[PDB]
RNA sequence: GGUCAAGAUAGUAAGGGUCCACGGUGGAUGCCCUGGCGCUGGAGCCGAUGAAGGACGCGAUUACCUGCGAAAAGCCCCGACGA
RNA sequence: CCCCGGGAGGGGAGUGAAAGAGAACCUGAAACCGUGGACUUACAAGCAGUCAUGGCACCUUAUGCGUGUUAUGGCGUGCCUA
RNA sequence: CCGGAAGGAGUGGUGGAGCCGACUGAAGUGCGGAUGCCGGCAUGAGUAACGAUAAAAGAAGUGAGAAUCUUCUUCGCCGUAAG
RNA sequence: UGUCUCAACGAGGGACUCGGUGAAAUUGAAUUGGCUGUAAAGAUGCGGCCUACCCGUAGCAGGACGAAAAGACCCCGUGGAG
């Protein structure tokens, strides 16, 4: 049974679940938009949304919080001093997804997730 | 156009295949290819090319390619009206079979059957 | 000289397969099961050729005493009284058809009722 | 051998009997409003890349 | 014609069945001989002058077969044949 | 030579008596897989046939004549060995 | 369609080069069985499996076509080893 | 001390759904119900009576005297071997 849910196991253990959502947040932040499986995108959406909301605070604490997950110093810098400040007057919804059909090899359906 | 005996009817009536094209020896099993082909069937040839663009089977590919030679042959060799074609008939039949023996537990072997397919499809000026 | 089976087996086999016609499943397309079905079919054939005559006897009887009871008689009674009347010797087939021509069967009933009072 | 095993070979009829349920569903394809090609719904028109505006290359 | 009532019956095929038609698979059957089998008869030993059977090579180009053997798909003499 | 295809494969054109021989190259049976069509099947108990009758369909050893299919009734315990 | 049976003929379709009928003679001469033999094709079924639970992600490139090939940056795994 | 009263919650790998590749043992043919009775004496398949619209998917193992090895026990053979 499962009448309350944090998201997905994907098909991975606690350690990986994390390492993935971290890496994919890092790439969407470095890259503005990326396409991946529709699932992994839906799973990415709130992690990265909350991450930008953390960095939106400006003080050293929020930067060190972001450093906890985005372990590449330049992406954290960009999110801190570039992207979050831009999202200043935006109350969430930093992120959007749109779906782009189906893949050849596994016949899986990819989609794009991009900064708003 | 009556004739008198076989050999002359053979030497002056060469007997053609309008709208027809075959993809012999495609390396897929006829069962799956038949699923795709069954969705194509009595259908406008546009929708044929559409449905095939958006249907997720590995067999949509060759079935699409053959769907084109029909069109091509209807419009080049046979002088038909492309704005009027449809899939009057389409079917898959069995080719030869690549039998590959494969190993198994505790010494025995086993024969895997890579089936092949003859995908034929045949277009026509759907009047009424 | 060698004398392999050649043409012969296929021809007997096709003879059975053509006897098969609308036999369900393998019964009509695999030889052995067609042959075996035709064994039991032999049984049924000969015996039914007998039986059909019991069958039509039964049906004429049904109709004849149906008509006999239309007038207040019955097969036992009507058949006997007709038998008592200078032996009519109409077949049971024929008495039925006169149960398709009621005005006559009626008079046969009155006649059987006579030779019986 | 193989604990459970099947008893009689299944009929040509009953085998196609079960299969009355494997027919594929054709996509509900629709006409893209800008590229004048066909596209899956709630996805991005592959032909022109458009999705009200235009997101993907080519 | 209209409503209500009571009664009777039709068509639909997801799929299946028998028959037909047209193909696909497969390679039986018919025809055929490039290969065998037996009987009859013929002929019957090779080798230290190197046998039997092989290895490695020989070609413009050569993997396999044939032929040959550093004089290597071959060299010399005689007879035959005559493009 | 031309067409669709990366190809494979095919459709034309041409050779040929023939391509109803095209190099997966004489014939090309059967099992086995399919497409189309006739007649049919979703209250039904079944060695699958057999007899009987009605319905529908077709007419090249073939209009009383059937042939194919079918509904309902009756009947009906595969083959062989032992 | 024909004969009492094994069976035989007519006609139409294929096929592309050999073959009926009669009389006699000789047989490797007649298949459903043999857990028979060789070969082909079915059912189980689009099922079980895809071979260590050391994860993988995004960008870029090439190409007819990429989850799987190349490149970049990260991640995870062995390290008396999985050098 | 979850062996147990007596099992719960959670994890991962399968099982499930989609796309790719795709076996096996077995298979007289099958249009393959229940009770009771009868039958070579344990009946889907005979008799009577009941019940039951067509077709699947996930699952359980009572039947199909389920599958596998022409019983290793037992007897038999004027069988064999140590
Ligand atoms: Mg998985
Ligand atoms: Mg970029
Ligand atoms: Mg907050
Ligand atoms: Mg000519
Ligand atoms: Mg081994
Ligand atoms: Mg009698
Ligand atoms: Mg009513
Ligand atoms: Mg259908
Ligand atoms: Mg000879
Ligand atoms: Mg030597
Ligand atoms: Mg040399
Ligand atoms: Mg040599
Ligand atoms: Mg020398
Ligand atoms: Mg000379
Ligand atoms: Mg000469
Ligand atoms: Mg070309
Ligand atoms: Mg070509
Ligand atoms: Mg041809
Ligand atoms: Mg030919
Ligand atoms: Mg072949
Ligand atoms: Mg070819
Ligand atoms: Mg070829
Ligand atoms: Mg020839
Ligand atoms: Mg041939
Ligand atoms: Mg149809
Ligand atoms: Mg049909
Ligand atoms: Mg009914
Ligand atoms: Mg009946
Ligand atoms: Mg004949
Ligand atoms: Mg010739
Ligand atoms: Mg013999
Ligand atoms: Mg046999
Ligand atoms: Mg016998
Ligand atoms: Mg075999
Ligand atoms: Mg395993
Ligand atoms: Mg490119
Ligand atoms: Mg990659
Ligand atoms: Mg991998
Ligand atoms: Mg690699
Ligand atoms: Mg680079
Ligand atoms: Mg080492
Ligand atoms: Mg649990
Ligand atoms: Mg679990
Ligand atoms: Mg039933
Ligand atoms: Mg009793
Ligand atoms: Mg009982
Ligand atoms: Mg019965
Ligand atoms: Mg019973
Ligand atoms: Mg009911
Ligand atoms: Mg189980
Ligand atoms: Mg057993
Ligand atoms: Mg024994
Ligand atoms: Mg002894």
């Amino acid at each position: 049974m499962r009448h309350g849910k944090a998201g997905r196991k994907l098909n991975r253990n606690s350690s990986a679940r994390v390492a993935l959502a971290r890496a994919q947040a890092t790439a969407l932040l470095r890259e503005g938009r990326i396409q991946t499986t529709l699932t992994k995108a839906k799973e990415l959406r709130p992690f990265v949304e909350q991450l930008i909301t953390t960095a939106k605070g400006g003080d050293l604490h929020s930067r060190r919080l972001v450093a906890q997950d985005i372990h590449d110093k330049d992406v954290v810098r960009k999110v801190m001093d570039e992207v979050a400040p831009k999202y200043a007057e935006r109350p969430g919804g930093y992120t959007r997804i749109l779906r782009v059909g189906t893949r050849r090899g596994d016949g899986v359906t990819m989609a794009l997730i991009e900064l708003v | 156009a009556t004739f008198r005996n076989k050999k002359q009817r053979k030497q002056q009536v060469k007997l053609r295949k309008p709208g027809f094209a075959v993809a012999k020896y495609v390396r897929m099993s006829p069962r799956k290819v038949r699923l795709v082909v069954d969705v194509i069937r009595g259908k406008s040839v546009q929708d044929a090319e559409d449905l095939l663009r958006f249907i997720p089977r590995s067999a949509s590919e060759p079935v699409a390619k053959v769907l084109n030679s029909a069109k091509a042959n209807a419009l080049h060799n046979d002088e038909m009206l492309e704005d009027r074609l449809f899939v009057k008939e389409a079917y898959v039949d069995a080719g030869p079979t690549l039998k590959r023996l494969i190993p198994r537990a505790r010494g025995s072997a086993n024969i895997i059957k890579k089936r092949t397919s003859h995908i034929t499809i045949i277009v026509a000026e759907k009047g009424n | 000289p060698r004398a392999k089976t050649g043409i012969v087996r296929r021809r007997r086999h096709k003879k059975v397969l053509k006897r098969a016609k609308g036999f369900w499943g393998s019964r009509s397309k695999q030889y052995r099961n067609a042959f075996q079905t035709l064994l039991n079919a032999a049984t049924y054939e000969y015996r039914d050729r007998r039986n059909k005559k019991r069958d039509f006897r039964r049906l004429w009887i049904q109709r004849i005493n149906a008509g006999a009871r239309l007038h207040g008689m019955n097969y036992s009674t009507f058949i006997n009284g007709l038998k008592r009347a200078n032996i009519d010797l109409n077949r049971k087939v024929l008495a039925d058809i006169a149960a398709r021509e009621p005005e006559a069967f009626k008079a046969l009933v009155d006649a059987s009722r006579n030779a019986r009072q | 051998a193989k604990h459970p095993v099947p008893k009689k070979k299944t009929s040509k009829s009953k085998r196609d009997m079960r299969r009355s349920h494997h027919a594929l569903t054709a996509p509900n394809l629709t006409e893209c409003p800008q590229c004048h090609g066909k596209k899956l719904s709630h996805h991005i028109c592959p032909n022109c890349g458009y999705y009200d505006g235009r997101q993907v290359l080519a």
